């Protein structure tokens, strides 16, 4: 069980950790979270109490390294370092873990919510979409905009999802303009699945990645790239039957997870009608259609 | 953005472009079977590819044969519109190819931008002008040329005949709109109006009647009174207790 310790609290905060959150007070004796599980991504994530447009957090995984946070009073954010000394590190842990200063990972045994949201979440992909290549952690805020977003400013600080256009030449092959716009198979399975990704995994990988994004930091490219990925499947008459499987679990956990409260700003009318009651998989998502039809009913 | 009251010059300005009506490209007569239910029978169709400017017309004539063996057909006629239109823009030489393309339904959108990727700078407008295009059938030598087709064919006019040696561009869009309004609303009064003076003849080479300047005021006069007559007939309303503001706005209403 993995740990990462605070320098310290100089400003008052709250602290998300995975899809679990608490406040810390200014200079609240606090030096971390510990028993993180070890086998998955994390996130942890910033909202200061004075400043809620200050929402911000990084991707790790304690596999990589021995990370820490501290605050830079300088640039105003709690940030994250890597300790290359393991000794030192390991020396600072047992200080604060033997002094009872860090709040635990507080997972349930019997719940599966992380693991079913970061399934096909891979760091080695995360540092693709977020290119820091200095640091083992990546870097992600309310405000940072997609390689799609700035087509339509700064390149170093993008999201470089895999950009999806529905009436681009990628997407649509000369000769089979209305085959290929009403059924997007060749765009998913040729161009995106064979073509960009390699894998469904990959696919997948990205989806959930952009959703935790959108969700955790109300990033809103974020949450236009996860839509486009559902729509993508949805508009395909040609998927594989695992992919649908697979697809319908993802969602189900996604809705199970989002607040009510940002139902309104972080779901799609459009896209989830359509996907649900129109596409080409209307009748392939039961789980998601159930969970979004007795949690979402005014929406749809 | 879209095409209104507000841009109505824009149509008359030396950038080239084109109107697409596609309501004329999938016709039916709808009939009982011998076992008492009901089929459709299609008839030949055409795309209105309108230059507003020059009044050239592509009239691509639309076979029966184009719908055999397929499903779906009035989604399938506006991406056979569209295929249509990015053939004929491709078939024009670089200068003659149009920097806008109006379409005056909104579902054209999605199908003509589809085929026109390749043309990134060629713009794809809805319309909010309710444009009585619909009604080319009723003029007798493009509804002959249509219907006497036995293949796929372009047939190239002039909608305007020539009128453009005497009047402007936006003055002959009016002229036209005026005259396709009444087709639309009482065929058989317009066709009445236009062609009951013996006297007065199409030429070979032309859609409407040799009417000198002041035969064309007379004749838009009795069209305009026959869209009031009609729009009169319609609601149940006495048009002979009208005002000429009154008037004015319910042609421009439709
Ligand atoms: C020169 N004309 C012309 C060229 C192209 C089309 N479609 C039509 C035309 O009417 C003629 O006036």
């Amino acid at each position: 069980m993995n740990t990462v310790p605070f320098t310290s609290a100089p400003i008052e905060v709250t602290i998300g950790i995975d899809q679990y959150s608490f406040n810390v007070k200014e200079n609240q004796p606090f030096h971390g979270i510990k028993d993180i599980p070890i086998g998955h991504v994390h996130v942890i994530h910033f909202q200061h109490a004075d400043n809620s447009s200050m929402r911000y957090g990084y991707w790790f995984d304690c596999r990589m390294g021995n990370f820490y946070i501290q605050y830079d009073p300088k640039d105003g954010l709690y940030k994250m370092m890597e300790e290359r000394d393991g000794a030192k590190f390991e020396n600072i842990v047992h200080n604060f873990k033997e002094r009872q200063m860090m709040v635990s990972y507080p997972k349930i045994d019997e719940d599966d919510t992380w693991y079913n949201l970061t399934e096909f979440v891979q760091m080695d992909k995360i540092r693709k979409i977020v290119r820091k290549d200095e640091n083992q952690f990546s870097y992600v805020d309310s405000s940072m905009t997609t390689v799609q977003e700035n087509e339509l400013s700064d390149p170093a600080h993008s999201l470089n999802y895999t950009v999806i256009n529905f009436k681009s030449r990628e997407a649509i092959r000369p000769g089979h303009e209305m085959e290929d716009f009403l059924d997007k198979s060749y765009y998913l399975n040729t161009v995106m699945l064979q073509g960009i990704f390699k894998n469904s995994s990959n696919y997948f990988g990205e989806l959930q990645f952009a959703f935790l994004n959108a969700m955790f930091f109300g990033n809103y490219g974020s949450s236009l790239q996860w839509h486009a990925m559902i729509e993508l499947i949805c508009s395909s008459a040609t998927v594989p039957k695992h992919m649908l499987d697979k697809l319908d679990e993802i969602l189900y956990y996604q809705i199970k997870t989002l607040p009510e409260q940002y139902s309104d700003i972080l779901l799609n009318e459009r896209v989830w009608n359509i996907c649900l009651y129109s596409s080409f998989q209307k009748n392939s998502l039961h789980n998601t259609e159930k969970i979004m039809e007795n949690k979402y009913p005014e929406l749809l | 953005g879209a095409m209104n009251s507000s841009n109505y010059a824009e149509l008359f300005n030396n950038d080239i472009k084109l109107f697409v009506d596609d309501t004329n490209v999938y016709r039916v007569t709808v009939h009982k079977t011998f076992e008492g239910n009901v089929a459709t029978k299609a008839i030949n169709g055409c795309i209105f590819t309108l230059n507003p400017k020059t009044g050239h017309l592509f009239l691509k004539i639309i076979h029966t044969s184009v719908w055999a063996g397929q499903k779906r057909l009035s989604q399938l006629a506006k991406w056979k519109t569209a295929e249509e239109v990015s053939a004929l823009v491709r078939s024009l030489p670089k200068e003659e190819q149009p920097k806008q393309i109006i379409v005056t339904r909104k579902a054209m959108l999605d199908p003509l931008e589809v085929h026109m990727l390749d043309f990134p700078n060629i713009a794809i407008r809805p319309t909010e002008l309710r444009l009585p295009f619909s009604a080319a059938m009723s003029i007798d030598k493009l509804s002959d040329v249509v219907m006497k087709a036995t293949e796929p064919q372009m047939v190239l006019f002039n909608i305007y005949d020539d009128w453009l040696d005497r009047i402007s561009s936006y003055t002959a869009f009016s002229r036209l709109t005026l005259l396709l309004r009444a087709l639309k609303t009482n065929e058989e009064s317009a066709k009445m109006i236009l062609l009951s003076d013996p006297t007065i003849t199409i030429k070979s080479y032309h859609l409407w009647p040799s009417f000198t300047d002041e035969q064309w005021i007379t004749i838009e006069s009795q069209m305009r009174d026959l869209i009031l007559t009609e729009y009169g007939r319609k609601y149940n309303v006495n048009i002979s207790a009208l005002t000429q503001t009154e008037i004015k706005d319910i042609i421009l209403g439709q």
